[PDB]
């Protein structure tokens, strides 16, 4: 059995347990669910706009983390080709089902006023851990879903909240070869796509503006079963 | 205290596991190691056809494999990635003949959905010289992950809860699988929303953690046999047998 | 969805909170710390003499 | 307004032209077990419209459906007519295994043989019979997920008529969500109105 | 009192007889005829392996023999001498395919001896106008006489008890047979100490007592169909599918 | 009668009523009136001006979903041309009368 | 019944249109203006959105997306049950 153990030969007294720095900072870090509901970086995009519905564009919404995008030999994301992953799936690594929301706050740019829609589509799958990432009748606005514009005008921040509409017990949360065929409705908790309503004379003021998108589980989110962690690289160790 | 009297019939106490007519015997104690609880039965969300498991002929054990392990295996060496609603029928497949002639395993060729717990007993017949320690690991669906080969070593299966073997006692190894899945039924055959990867809960696998190390004169071979009980199994949707591809 | 129709408040956004006041007055803030009730505290041994 | 209103009607959505001279072996209909039940209209249009019973059309709105469809069969026969043919049901089918059908290899799975002498209208209760819990809409917006089941009907026995009356009878076949039918997540929908079929492509 | 009233519906109350998951449905009343009350048990007294009866799978209908029946065929003419423990297979080999295709029987292709008792609905599917009567008789152990081929006739059959099948009112026939046997199991396979006659209770033969009248323009062909229900089974013996020969 | 229901021939057993979501998402979907309230998109325009009180667009106000425009042959509307009329008109040629 | 709303504050007017109609309940499928007064029968009123702006703002205006949308509120009864329409599958378009 993994965590038997035999015979103790302790050699300490008893430590005044802090209670998980309580007893200092009057705050506990016991418990890594209320660590995860602190917002992370997600995914960043530069605008390369090449009608008022298209979505802009569109990303698998799922908290493994999506396929890290470092960026092209020239411009690297300077976060993600640095400083790898963050904190949520580097603990999702350590399980294997999550079941759970949760949450974005997808931070615009500024300079942009044109309103924007925010579409949540739990029909699309995902096809497998390559593009599985942000992607500038999918292609257009659609009206059935669950929706939600924000005015840029007023602030330049939507706040989400994404279900669990999926016909599972839990879903997937290592990274995803496409293995069985109906195994796709497994991984995402569906496919948001957001999209700015700006015409064609406006949309050139928005090309190459950064959209950063954060995200956090939210009160929600269980992973249930337990899995070690892959090997793992030393940040201060790079070049 | 400590007081042999070793005789005709040994010294040691006997224990059993008893089934429905399948009886298997160990002189150890079992090293078992759960990794998750016992799971509640799902037949009533998502099925109307008649439900039945076959606790007379399902609940028995069925070697699915036996393999030779020498002392010149490496370190982290795989012996068996025996993915286990899998290696079940393609164990019987092996043996060259249908799924339909073993007494166990005649319900995946009539009914369709399966789901249940698994019990595994990995039992080794080392000798008491022999020095080496193996694990047995259950990962829940192995063929998910793509970045399971890089995982797939004892520095990753160590992490999660496992049994281990070790050749120096001929240690036994107890391994309590409920049935965890993303969806509540495990389909045994071609299916119409999946046809690729089929009956797959996930991957018992005994990578090694030390070798065999022992004498010039000493026994090299140290033959491992795996035993699997199916036993809070349930069936669903009856159909036909022609249906049932054989398994890859 | 009953429509509340009564109409709402009515008053003044100003851009930042009192820098002056110091006393009697609950100050909101975007804090850094994880929990949100959550207080700096002194153990027995880091006792404030000085007030 | 209520899906277990609306879902809860019966829709003429099939109707077979059954003859004597079919054998005990030959297949009336295959049509899945899913509210996405289809009925071409014979038109012109570049767009053929197509009817839809009234379960189909609310379970169109929604991305997921679960539970008992139940399916009346209105045959239409004299007290005189004799037939007797099963309506089965095979649950996981896909597409290579949608043909090699008859009615033998339907009875293994769940079927119900119903003896048309006297009584002309029965409901076959399909039952839901799949491994995941709720199950994703067959269509799906402008971008296709198969049945989790197919329903078969076959000729058991074939028709005896007396001398006096027809040789071909016709059956209807009506779909409704059964008292268990329910759908959760709603979304875009996979069905359109033909008040407007005028579709340009760009 | 004889209050007709027609519609949509039709007139009649329909009945039903539902079982695991195959539910027929008679518009007739069935004429009844039971030869022997029904059986004790007798596992206690030849059998320690693992007794295990499936009514989830075993105790479903199953159609082994539909067939034509012209006007033409004369007076006392045999329709259908079904073996019925023999029947059930050899009629799923009649649709080319291995015993192990069927939910109804893969009990037999893993345990080794069967007991137990049988239903037969013999549903027929006249018209109203048609005039003739069948007979359905049940008959122990047919083969091992030599002189039932002089008592293979209507004469006969109707002195023991047995269902009459009028195509005149359409009518239906169930027979409940119970196993009676000289040895209180029927071996499904090759035995070590009978293999000529396997698995052979007896037979149900249905000839004719009268055969169709018809005026000329009337329909000739009247189909037959025969189902089988094997409700309080019981098998034992569990035994490798690959000394299952094929049936006769 | 259209619902009658003379010889049920069922098969089944007793499915687990979820409740129309209830028990997996935590909300119901019984009631279609409360999912007729998520918004739809109603109509789209582009301002083609060509005083200050000038109504700079009219609309007829109804439940049961405009006219559809497409648009012309080149710029069609690529929802109103893509996807077809959505949710409540498609509920709404399921019924006769409204009052609301 | 009238409201402004001021675009530099927030672009968006959330209304409510009551039913104003000498009617027990209105029409509901498409409507072909059979009879003279059954007009009456078919929309809650007329809604007008006009801007503000003169003529030498309004060419900053020209060709602007303006999106309506709708909803229902809590008041709403469809009555009568009346069978859907042909219905065009839109995963067949091309
Ligand atoms: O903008 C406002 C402020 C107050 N009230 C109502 O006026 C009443 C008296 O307000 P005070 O007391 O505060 C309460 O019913 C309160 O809800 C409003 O309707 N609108």
């Amino acid at each position: 059995e993994e965590s038997r153990n035999t015979t103790v030969l302790d050699t300490t007294t008893t430590l005044q347990s802090s209670g998980f720095g309580r007893a200092f900072f009057g705050e506990a870090f016991n418990d890594l669910k209320t660590l995860m509901r602190r917002y992370q970086l997600y995914g960043q995009l530069l605008l390369s706009v090449t009608d008022i519905d298209h979505c802009m564009f569109t990303f698998p919404c799922l908290p493994q983390g999506l396929a890290l995008d470092i960026g092209s030999a020239g411009s690297p994301h300077e976060i993600f080709n640095r400083c790898r992953d963050g904190i949520i799936p580097l603990i999702a690594s350590g399980y294997r089902f999550y079941r759970g929301d949760l949450r974005y706050k997808i931070v615009f740019p500024s300079n942009v006023n044109s309103n924007i829609w925010v579409q949540h589509r739990p029909d699309r799958r995902l096809e497998g851990w390559s593009a599985a990432k942000i992607v500038n009748g999918q292609g257009v606005y659609n009206h059935g879903y669950a929706s939600h514009i924000q005015i840029t005008r007023v602030n330049n921040v939507i706040e989400l909240e994404v279900p669990f509409y999926n016909a599972t017990c839990y879903n997937y949360l290592q990274a995803f070869n496409a293995s069985s065929a109906a195994s796709s409705y497994a991984v995402s908790l569906g496919e948001i796509s957001v999209g700015f309503q700006a015409t064609s004379d406006d949309i050139a003021s928005i090309v190459n503006k950064p959209v950063t998108i954060y995200y956090s589980i939210g009160d929600g989110m269980q992973f249930s079963q337990w899995v070690g962690y892959q090997p793992m690289m030393i940040l201060d160790q790079l070049p | 205290m400590d007081n042999p009297n070793p005789g005709p019939d040994g010294e040691g106490e006997v224990e059993l596991e008893k089934d429905s007519n399948v009886v298997l015997t160990t002189q150890r104690d079992p090293s078992t190691s759960i990794p998750a609880p016992v799971s509640v039965k799902w037949s009533r969300w998502t099925s109307n056809d008649v439900v039945d498991d076959y606790a007379t002929i399902t609940s028995r054990w069925y070697q699915i494999a036996e393999f030779v392990w020498s002392k010149d295996d490496p370190f982290d060496k795989e012996l068996a990635r025996l993915i286990l609603p899998r290696a079940l029928l393609s164990s019987i497949e092996a043996n060259s003949d249908a799924i339909c002639d073993v007494p166990n395993t005649i319900p995946f060729k009539v009914h369709a959905y399966w789901r249940g717990d698994m019990e595994v007993r990995v039992q080794i017949n080392s000798n008491k010289f022999q020095v080496g320690q193996l694990q047995a690991t259950w990962y829940y669906s192995d063929h998910e992950n793509l970045n399971i080969s890089s995982k797939r070593s004892v520095y990753g299966f160590s992490q999660m809860d496992h049994a281990l073997i070790s050749a120096s006692a001929s240690n036994e190894a107890k391994l309590v699988i409920p049935f965890k899945h993303v969806y509540p039924f495990l389909p045994t055959r071609i299916v119409p929303d999946w046809t690729t990867g089929i009956l797959d809960m996930g991957a018992l696998n005994i990578r090694v953690i030390a070798p065999l190390r022992m004498s010039a004169t000493g026994p090299t071979t140290c033959n491992v046999v795996v035993f699997i009980k199916l036993n809070n199994s349930e069936f669903t949707g009856t159909s036909s047998g022609k249906f049932y591809a054989s398994q890859i | 969805n009953p429509s509340y129709q009564q109409s709402p408040r009515h008053f003044v956004p100003t851009g930042m909170h009192s820098l002056a006041l110091g006393t009697n007055l609950v100050e909101p803030l975007h804090a850094l710390r994880l929990d949100a009730a959550g207080t700096t505290q002194h153990p027995v041994g880091c006792a404030p003499d000085e007030d | 307004m209520t899906v277990s209103s609306i879902a809860s009607r019966y829709g003429l959505i099939r109707r077979v032209q059954w003859k004597k001279d079919h054998a005990k072996g030959s297949l009336l209909l295959q049509l899945d077990a899913d509210p996405f039940v289809e009925q071409r209209i014979e038109g012109t249009n570049p767009i053929s419209l197509y009817w839809f019973a009234p379960v189909g059309v609310v379970s169109s709105m929604f991305m997921q459906w679960r539970g008992s469809l139940e399916y009346r069969f209105d045959i239409i026969a004299s007290q005189f007519h004799t037939g007797r043919l099963i309506v089965g049901y095979v649950p996981g089918l896909t597409a290579s295994l949608q043909l090699q059908m008859d009615y033998m290899k339907l009875k293994s799975s769940s079927y119900v043989v119903f003896d048309l002498q006297e009584s002309n209208s029965f409901t076959f209760e399909v039952p839901y019979v799949s491994y995941r819990p709720w199950w994703v809409r067959k269509y799906g917006g402008n971008y296709s997920t198969d049945a989790p089941s197919t329903l078969f009907m076959y000729v058991q026995v074939p028709l005896i008529p007396m001398e006096a009356v027809s040789d071909t009878i016709d059956i209807n076949v009506y779909v409704r969500g059964g008292s268990s039918f329910e759908v959760c997540v709603p979304v875009q929908p996979s069905l359109g109105l033909n008040w407007n079929t005028d579709f340009i492509l760009r």
